[PDB]
């Protein structure tokens, strides 16, 4: 190909394949110097710097090195590299590039404490009177530049949420219960982010709880305003952002405001004025999960759900819909936030997932992720279970379907929550540079509209080729050949009825026919469930051009891996491959949508001793592969006597390569982590 | 598809009054006129001291576009004492819901507040007003003596309302009993006859009402929306209501019996906070006279191409079968943040095709986030998931979203055009639009060629210009049209004829009309509605025998016809519209006589052959099924030859074979039009003599009925020739087969027990599960991986109970998982304890035999055997220091399959599980 079936004119000779090429002549060898491949066009003639064979590039325009510490005047912490690549693609071509992301050791951290202040939070507001400076000492071990702030919320200050009567209850909603609580508020911002941790403890204990009627409280109103008011709250664009949501009750979701007569949809805009109160609280509905997801991602905000046990399962299933948000069990008196914040920051800094913004739909992106030492995981744009200081790499591929004249759009690739990003400037070249020649349409090829293209002349009604017009019978066939590229059978694709030395493809209906021999067409592709290219790809001459995120001959194989993801995080539970968004279990006896079910598999004892041997004896498999403390995230502590405490525990025994009997225990905690108690002094043969 | 969008009816109200928040038709029995009921809460009224009480305006279709408020209340706040109001009525949102039976209008104010008559309070109880002619009663079922938030004080009754087929109202209050929700149903007669202006809390007889429930149901918002329909055989409309916050904000939809208010069915959402139940509707969308349920989740998030979550909203379509549980599909929105399922409005039968149609509205989608409304036509097979027409709001966004589509009402023919119409309210711009349906015309046309085979040497027509005989033929184009509803009598069509459409834009045309001397012609036709397929004739002549040189290429006669806007009803430009799926063009083909023999007719001899490359089709999975065909024409040329591959119900044709040069590519197509499924393939036009074609057609069989033995394939060639136009119908079948890869796996947990056991002592009569020994677990799984399923199997476990009169592995208990019963030939756990190689051979054996039921592909069956290592027998005297391998085995035998009348012939295998006890 490129030698037939594609030589019509440039600006279309390139759209056949990234292999073809065009030419001027300075002469005109008739011969067969068609739209042929280079090194075949570079076999005959026409190479005085006239090839018109553009190659696709991935030139980087800026790649600063990855920093080691996120502190100080060696500015531009640069957690991502490179930072800007120029991408230049020809039609139906693709180029690949890489990107590295690092969890820098000492990255500034600001924590905004967003607290529910309904009456059940009275005990909580007390036990956090000094948990600001207590938090300073703890976070200081992970970041030298720490900021904190405070914000509070109750609910929409309107009926049926607010205590509206008697009139003496607007100043004391705790009126009918013989006590005092200050009037309720929508969302209150008290302290903007500051590095003075005592300034935090001062603002607390200046606060007091309020009272509400209905159980659900409007905190999504506060979560939204704390995210998009980055000016008012003072998020450092160079800092890891933590928003701590502390509540002990259900939440109001979007469209709940209809009962209060609030039907204006939430806009993701800031409405906290100089009075530090959410002014639009009574006039605007609650935000939807989709809007919160959009704005949390745009502002690089990590949402931490610090909720009580009675409602922890609820916010868990909420976090599954707001990816990147972690939930934490909170004690009834908020005596647990300090440890809960640290445990949350560790979870956040443990993952890295790439997101794509402003991607032109004309091209698609593939991802092969390298999270471990050197083992690459195809089809993944995220790495799990990392510790600060690690660095992971992703290889990316961008391929265009045809190519428009969009005027070189650009898009962004970056991880969630990070300020640093890779900006990719796309640029399409879909035509030779010779079609600007200023020889408009003229002499040598039938003054009757003629033309002069890059070296041919696509005449008007009858384009003889270098001459013109066997338009109606003028012929008495004088070039009746070359119209069947075997010349022993009907002379056309059997559609077109060759005349003029240019088979005029007839039967222009039910699609469109093209090709020099009319070999090509639409609607000649394959079907999967009855739809052409499964309704997921263009049909280009019997071949499907799959849309973005579709592969395979039938364009029925997804590139998605989310339906391959399990409740543990690993796709197919490490027991099978993920082909076309579905698992293909490899371990014998395993099955299920994520290969999670395997009742005939070995017990946990066989899987956890692999960790006891490499973490406590520095040997055995899982240490030769240097995967020991990436898979063995369990907490191990050599102890004695296995003191029979816990019912969700299993005691395991085995004989190591030293002929000694090792004994340990495995214990999990209700959505908490797991611990292995290894008995010191195993039983060895006597002297 | 037939809704007019050129000149719809424009209605507007005072700005800031949410004019259009609720809409409905008004069809009184005492008049021939019909009106629009447009609710406008926040509208100011002449009510003394009431700020933004709200209105419900009556707008007429009289073309004056004038709206007049309906006098419902006209009063201020009644007093509980001097300077102590009983009601408040300001910002009450009167008009947030408006519905009307034939002559009665019901409007509610869901934010009406009440003093409670006991303590000074302001509780949003809500009130309604039922008007019939001149009398106006007040219906406030939630304004009872059950006052506070644990009662009905925040019920906001009238949040949603509806009428049943027999003068019964369905009222929803989402605030009753700490926002659990409540449905209240009252007879319209009771509402009017028992009304007393001197009684604020009225008891009604025959009042149906849901009651309070456990606190775990709080904050569910039952009664957020309401619809009526029959879902048992009683013939009485039942109660449908959305509960968008029920079940941890998954959203639920309750259906209550319209007779005793007992629960009938439940629907549950799939995604939290998606507000499953914000909108509900009930209509028979399938023409089966069974009401079908529609549920709206405007904030539902689906997965895009990338795989991320995007908020587009989805609508749950639940068809009702006469047996009970529903057949439910889904339907997702098309834009993000558009809130697709915000309003679901039944449209009656918009196109009068015999099936009812429905409309779903995205009030924040489209251009500039103006509001979109999608029309969906009903079919026999249910609801056509592909929208048929998009209605786009035309009004800008002054202060808040125009919200075009937030409220809709249809199924009422406001004109007499015989087609129901539709009202859409914006309320963001305080407007309401009435779209009128245009009548549908179904037109069928025929095309004939006298004759279809032209003979150049048969010049019989004399050319008009010069007296020369030319080979000619006739072209007849007929036209018959008709339609239901108000229509014109004589319709104007504009038809266009094209001779030899294939050769176009550069070619020799080869055929011109006789007098026109042109390859094209036009005729202004006019026909009447009832039948009368009027026709017109024109003579076309073939070009001279030596002027085009192209034979063997059919001369395609092409007709296309359009409609002229001349004939519109007296409704000021409500012009009709052709049927959606009908072709506005038709083509016949004439062939020049060539190589048809001395008989001057082409008689072909067509022959179909199919060999059996594929042999077996395994039941249970889709299989590659390729048939290689051999179509040949050992006769004179065949005009318009086609291979007719009539397939069975399980065929699902896919593609043609390219990778072979032995078999040539073919242009095929799948089409099911008349009572049949089949695949058509072009074999040549014309298919000339000889022409031995090889081609492959791939398929994938989805087997049927589990009792068939073969699949049918009938082939034959067809052609437009007069004689011998077809080939004999050759048939080829492949046999269904049974393949079931059944396997059995086992595992021990643990597989090792190191002696001695720590902290172990000898109790000569123990019952602890701790005095016996460690727990040794044996798991056996029987799994049927194969495509075909089996119906009955046996499983035989061989357990090494004892060895020389003392226990080895004392079985405590065994559990089952799956379709399997088991029985032990010895009493398991006879002591009533509570929570080298030793096989069932050289040792004493305890058998557990199991009977297995039906196991399909993904399903399996598992036996858990929880035993105890009898430590006493080891370690004591005879087995002091010796390693023993306790061995148990399990075999299975598949005896029956659900595929009788088909070969099975066996399935059997076995495996063993070992538990090694050793001394460290
Ligand atoms: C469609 O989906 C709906 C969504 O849930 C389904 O609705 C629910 O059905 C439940 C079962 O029908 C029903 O629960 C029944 O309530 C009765 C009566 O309740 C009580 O009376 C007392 C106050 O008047 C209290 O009883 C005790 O129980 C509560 C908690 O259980 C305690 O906390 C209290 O202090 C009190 O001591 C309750 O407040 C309640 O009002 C119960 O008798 C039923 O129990 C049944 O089983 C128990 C044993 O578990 C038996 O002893 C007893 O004889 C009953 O047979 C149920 O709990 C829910 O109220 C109802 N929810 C709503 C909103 O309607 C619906 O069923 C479903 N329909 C279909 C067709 O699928
Ligand atoms: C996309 O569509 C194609 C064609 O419809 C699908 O191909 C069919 O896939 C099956 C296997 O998945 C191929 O083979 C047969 O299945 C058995 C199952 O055990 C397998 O063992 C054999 O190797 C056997 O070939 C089949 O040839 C292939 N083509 C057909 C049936 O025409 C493809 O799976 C679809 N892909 C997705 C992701 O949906
Ligand atoms: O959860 C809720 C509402 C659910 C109640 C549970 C229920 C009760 C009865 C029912 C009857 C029928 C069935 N369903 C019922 N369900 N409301 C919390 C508001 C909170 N306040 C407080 O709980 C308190 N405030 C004060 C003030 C002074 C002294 C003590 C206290 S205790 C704040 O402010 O957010
Ligand atoms: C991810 O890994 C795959 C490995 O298959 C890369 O794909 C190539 O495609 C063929 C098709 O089978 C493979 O056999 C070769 O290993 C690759 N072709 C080559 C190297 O010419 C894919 O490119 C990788 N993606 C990224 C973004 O690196
Ligand atoms: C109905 O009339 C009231 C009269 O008060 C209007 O309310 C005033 O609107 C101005 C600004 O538009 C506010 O500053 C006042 O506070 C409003 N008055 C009250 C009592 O709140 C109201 O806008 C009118 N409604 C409509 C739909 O026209
Ligand atoms: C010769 O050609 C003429 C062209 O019209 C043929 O005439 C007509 O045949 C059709 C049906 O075949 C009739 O409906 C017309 O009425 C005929 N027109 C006449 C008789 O003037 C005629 O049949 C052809 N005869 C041959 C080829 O032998
Ligand atoms: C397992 O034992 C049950 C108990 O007899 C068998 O019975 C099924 O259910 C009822 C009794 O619970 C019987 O009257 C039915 O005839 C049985 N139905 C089915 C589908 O089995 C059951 O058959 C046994 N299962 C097997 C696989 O033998
Ligand atoms: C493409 O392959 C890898 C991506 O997997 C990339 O790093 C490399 O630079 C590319 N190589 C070529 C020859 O394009
Ligand atoms: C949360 O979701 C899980 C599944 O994701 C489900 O099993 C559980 O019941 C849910 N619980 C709540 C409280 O929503
Ligand atoms: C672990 O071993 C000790 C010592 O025998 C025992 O008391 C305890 O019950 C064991 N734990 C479990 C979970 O069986
Ligand atoms: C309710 O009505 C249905 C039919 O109308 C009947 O089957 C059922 O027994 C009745 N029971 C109650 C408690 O109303
Ligand atoms: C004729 O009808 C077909 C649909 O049947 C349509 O695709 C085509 O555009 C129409 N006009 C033609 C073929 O000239
Ligand atoms: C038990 O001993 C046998 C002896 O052949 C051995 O094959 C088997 O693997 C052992 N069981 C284990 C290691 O679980
Ligand atoms: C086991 O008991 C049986 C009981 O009949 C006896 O015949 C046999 O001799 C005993 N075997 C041993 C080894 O004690
Ligand atoms: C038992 O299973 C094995 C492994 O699948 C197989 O090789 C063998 O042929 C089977 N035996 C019988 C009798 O089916
Ligand atoms: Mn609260
Ligand atoms: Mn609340
Ligand atoms: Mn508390
Ligand atoms: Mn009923
Ligand atoms: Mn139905
Ligand atoms: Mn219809
Ligand atoms: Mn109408
Ligand atoms: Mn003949």
């Amino acid at each position: 190909i490129c030698t037939t079936r594609g030589v019509s004119s440039c600006q279309q000779c390139l759209a056949v394949s990234p292999m073809c090429a065009w030419c001027s002549d300075e002469a005109l060898p008739l011969g067969s110097p068609r739209c042929d491949l280079k090194e075949n066009l570079l076999k005959d003639n026409c190479a005085p710097e006239s090839i018109e064979f553009p190659v696709s590039e991935a030139r980087v325009l800026e790649d600063r090195p990855l920093s080691d510490k996120g502190s100080g005047d060696s500015s531009q912490v640069t957690q991502v590299s490179p930072q800007r690549i120029a991408l230049r693609l020809r039609p139906d071509d693709s180029k690949n590039f890489s990107i590295q992301v690092r969890q820098v050791e000492d990255y500034p951290v600001d924590i905004y404490y967003l607290m529910d202040l309904s009456y059940s939070m009275k005990d909580d507001l007390w036990s956090i009177q000094n948990l600001g400076t207590k938090l300073a000492t703890q976070m200081r071990k992970l970041t030298s530049n720490l900021r904190i702030g405070f914000g509070a919320f109750v609910d929409k200050p309107v009926s049926p949420y607010m205590y509206i009567s008697p009139p003496e209850a607007l100043e004391n909603p705790c009126y009918d219960m013989k006590t005092t609580c200050l009037p309720m508020f929508g969302y209150k911002h008290v302290l903007t982010l500051t590095d003075q941790v005592t300034r935090f403890n001062e603002e607390v204990k200046k606060q007091s709880v309020s009272r509400n009627r209905d159980a659900p409280e409007g905190g999504f109103d506060a979560i939204m305003q704390a995210t998009v008011c980055d000016e008012k709250i003072g998020w450092r664009n160079d800092a890891s952002h933590l928003l701590v949501f502390t509540t002990d009750a259900k939440t109001h979701i979007a469209l709940d405001g209809r009962l209060a007569g609030i039907v204006q949809p939430n806009d993701g805009q800031c409405h906290v004025g100089s009075d530090n109160h959410y002014s639009a609280s009574t006039t605007m509905d609650y935000p939807s999960l989709g809007l919160m997801t959009e704005k949390l991602s745009q502002k690089n905000i990590n949402l931490i759900f610090a909720v009580t046990e009675n409602v922890v399962n609820l916010y868990q299933n909420y976090s599954e819909l707001i990816p990147g948000t972690t939930v934490g069990v909170l004690s009834m008196d908020s005596s647990n936030v300090l440890q809960l914040i640290v445990d949350a920051y560790g979870k956040i800094r443990s993952k890295v997932e790439l997101e794509v913004r402003d991607l032109p739909e004309e091209l698609s992106l593939s991802f092969n992720a390298t999270c471990l030492n050197n083992e690459v995981i195809p089809g993944l744009k995220s790495c799990m279970g990392l510790k600060i200081g690690d660095t992971v790499s992703f290889s990316i591929e961008a391929k265009v379907r045809g190519c428009p004249q969009e005027k070189e759009k650009s898009f962004t690739i970056k991880p969630v929550g990070f300020k640093d990003s890779l900006i990719v400037q796309v640029t399409f070249d879909c035509d030779c540079a010779c079609q600007a020649q200023a020889e408009p349409n003229s002499h040598r090829c039938n003054n009757g509209n003629g033309t002069f293209e890059c070296g041919v002349c696509r005449c008007g009604p009858g384009w003889l080729g270098s001459q013109c017009e066997c338009s109606e019978e003028d012929y008495r066939p004088s070039q009746q050949d070359e119209c069947s590229p075997r010349e022993g059978q009907p002379v056309c694709s059997q559609r077109g009825e060759c005349l003029c030395g240019q088979c005029v493809c007839h039967s222009s209906d039910f699609g469109k026919i093209t090709g020099k021999y009319c070999e090509c067409d639409d609607f000649s592709c394959v079907r999967y469930k009855g739809e052409m290219c499964s309704g997921h790809g263009q049909c280009s001459c019997g071949d499907c051009l799959c849309d973005s995120d579709w592969t395979g001959y039938y364009c029925n194989c997804t590139t998605r891996t989310d339906t391959c993801m399990s409740s543990n995080g690993l796709l197919c539970s490490g027991r099978g491959k993920c082909e076309c968004g579905s698992c293909v279990c490899i371990q014998p006896g395993s099955y299920g949508d994520t290969c999670e079910k395997c009742p005939t598999c070995p017990d946990a004892c066989t899987f956890k001793k692999e960790c006891v041997e490499c973490k406590k004896f520095d040997r055995g498999a899982l240490h030769d592969e240097n995967t020991c403390n990436r898979y063995c995230r369990d907490e191990i502590e050599s102890v004695k006597e296995l003191k029979d405490t816990g019912k969700d525990a299993v005691n395991c025994t085995y004989k190591n390569e030293d002929d000694c009997v090792v004994r340990f225990q495995y214990y999990e905690d209700s959505s908490g982590k797991s611990i292995l108690y290894v008995v010191e002094e195993p039983e060895c043969p006597k002297g | 598809f037939n809704l007019d969008v050129d000149s719809p009816a424009e209605y507007s109200g005072p700005e800031g009054s949410y004019f259009g928040f609720a809409v409905d038709f008004f069809v009184p029995s005492a008049s021939s006129r019909m009106f629009l009921l447009v609710g406008a809460p926040k509208a100011n009224t002449t009510q003394p001291g009431i700020v933004e009480g709200g209105q419900v305006l009556k707008c007429d279709w009289s073309s004056t576009r004038r709206c007049q408020p309906i006098e419902f209340d006209a009063t201020g706040n009644r007093d509980y004492a001097k300077d102590d109001p009983l009601e408040f009525k300001s910002h009450q949102w009167f008009g947030a819901s408006v519905r009307s039976k034939q002559d009665k209008i019901l409007a509610c104010a869901p934010l009406y507040h009440w003093r409670t008559e006991m303590k000074q309070e302001r509780e949003p109880v809500g009130t309604c007003f039922l008007q019939d002619g001149t009398k106006t009663v007040e219906y406030a079922p939630c304004r009872s003596q059950d006052i506070d938030a644990d009662g009905q004080g925040f019920c906001q009754g009238g949040f949603s309302i509806d009428f049943t087929k027999a003068d019964r109202v369905l009222l929803g209050g989402p605030g009753s009993f700490y926002w659990q929700g409540q449905l209240i149903s009252d007879q319209v007669a009771e509402i009017v006859s028992k009304y007393d202006p001197n009684v604020y809390s009225i008891k009604y007889n025959n009042q149906l009402a849901t009651r309070t429930a456990q606190a775990i149901f709080d904050d569910s918002y039952l009664g957020y929306s309401v619809a009526v329909g029959d879902f048992n055989g009683d013939g009485i409309d039942d109660f449908v209501s959305g509960v968008p916050r029920a079940a941890r904000t998954l959203g639920m939809v309750y259906i209550y019996d319209g007779k005793n208010m007992s629960s009938l069915y439940n629907f549950t959402g799939e995604q939290m906070a998606a507000y499953f139940g914000f909108s509900v509707a009930a209509t028979d969308i399938n023409g089966d006279d069974y009401a079908d349920v529609f549920i709206g989740a405007p904030l539902f998030m689906d997965r895009g191409s990338d795989g991320k979550l995007q908020e587009v909203g989805q609508v749950s379509v639940s068809l009702q079968r006469a047996s009970g549980d529903f057949q439910t599909t889904k339907l997702n929105g098309f834009e993000v943040f558009a809130r697709f399922g915000s309003a679901i409005a039944p449209l009656g039968d918009l196109d009068q095709d015999g099936f009812n149609d429905i409309a779903i509205a995205a009030p924040y989608g489209g251009e500039d986030k103006k509001g979109i409304v999608y029309i969906f036509n009903g079919r026999s097979t249910g609801l056509n998931a592909v929208p048929s027409q998009i209605l786009e709001g035309q009004w800008a966004a002054r202060s808040m979203p125009p919200s075009f589509g937030y409220s809709m009402k249809g199924a009422t023919d406001i004109d007499k055009n015989g087609y129901p119409d539709l009202i859409v309210g914006a309320f963001g711009v305080d407007r309401a639009i009435l779209y009128r349906a245009r009548p549908v015309i179904t037109v069928n046309a025929g095309l004939e060629v006298y004759p279809s085979i032209l003979n150049q040497d048969n010049k019989t027509c004399s050319l008009p210009g010069t007296a020369l005989k030319v080979s000619c033929f006739n072209v007849r184009f007929c036209l018959k049209a008709d339609g239901k509803g108000v229509l014109p009598r004589k319709l104007n069509f504009q038809v266009e004829l094209l001779l030899d459409k294939l050769k176009q834009k550069g070619a020799i045309r080869r055929a011109l009309f006789l007098y026109s001397r042109s390859p094209s012609h036009s005729k202004n036709m006019t026909i009447s509605r009832g039948g009368l397929m009027q026709c017109e004739e024109l003579i076309a002549y073939l070009r001279d025998e030596s002027e085009f040189r192209d034979k063997l290429t059919p001369i395609t006669i092409f007709m296309e016809y359009r409609l002229d806007y001349r004939t519109a009803a007296d409704t000021t430009g409500l012009q009709p519209i052709l049927n959606q799926f009908t072709p506005a063009n038709i083509s016949r083909q004439a062939h020049i006589l060539l190589d048809c023999g001395e008989d001057n007719v082409c008689k072909p001899k067509l022959e179909v052959s199919v060999d059996s490359d594929q042999k077996k089709i395994y039941i249970g999975d889709d299989n590659p099924l390729t048939l290689i065909v051999k179509a040949q024409n050992q006769g004179e040329g065949a005009y318009e030859a086609e291979l007719i591959v009539s397939i069975p119900l399980q065929a699902d044709f896919i593609g043609v074979v390219r990778n072979n040069e032995a078999l040539a590519r073919l242009s095929c197509a799948f089409k099911t039009e008349n009572q049949t499924r089949q695949v058509v393939c072009d074999l040549g036009n014309p298919m000339k003599a000889g022409t031995q074609l090889l081609a492959g057609l791939r398929f994938s069989v989805h087997q049927q009925s589990e009792m068939d033995t073969s699949v049918k394939f009938d082939l034959q060639i067809q052609s437009s020739n007069l004689f011998d136009k077809v080939s004999p119908v050759v048939s080829h079948k492949v046999d269904l087969a049974v393949l079931a890869a059944v396997e059995i796996r086992g595992v021990s947990s643990p597989d090792h027990v190191f002696l001695p056991i720590p902290n172990w002592e000898h109790k000569e009569n123990p019952e602890t599960e701790e005095d016996v020994g460690p727990v040794v677990q044996h798991i056996y799984e029987l799994r049927n991986n194969g495509p075909s399923s089996f119906s009955k199997a046996m499983l035989h476990l061989q357990w090494p109970y004892k060895y020389n009169n003392n226990t080895l592995l004392y079985i405590l208990h065994y559990d089952i998982d799956g379709p399997m019963n088991c029985t032990s030939d010895m009493e398991i756990n006879p002591l009533r304890i509570k929570i080298h190689t030793l096989g069932c051979g050289v040792a004493q054996c305890l058998k557990i035999v199991c009977q297995v039921g039906r196991l399909d592909r993904g399903k399996s069956a598992i036996l858990y055997v929880k035993s105890l290592l009898w430590t006493e027998t080891f370690m004591n005297k005879e087995n002091q220091n010796h390693s023993y391998s306790l061995k148990s085995s399990a075999s299975f035998n598949v005896i029956e399959f659900p595929y009788k009348n088909l070969p099975i012939e066996d399935i059997t295998n076995s495996t063993l599980v070992t538990t090694n006890v050793t001394w460290g």
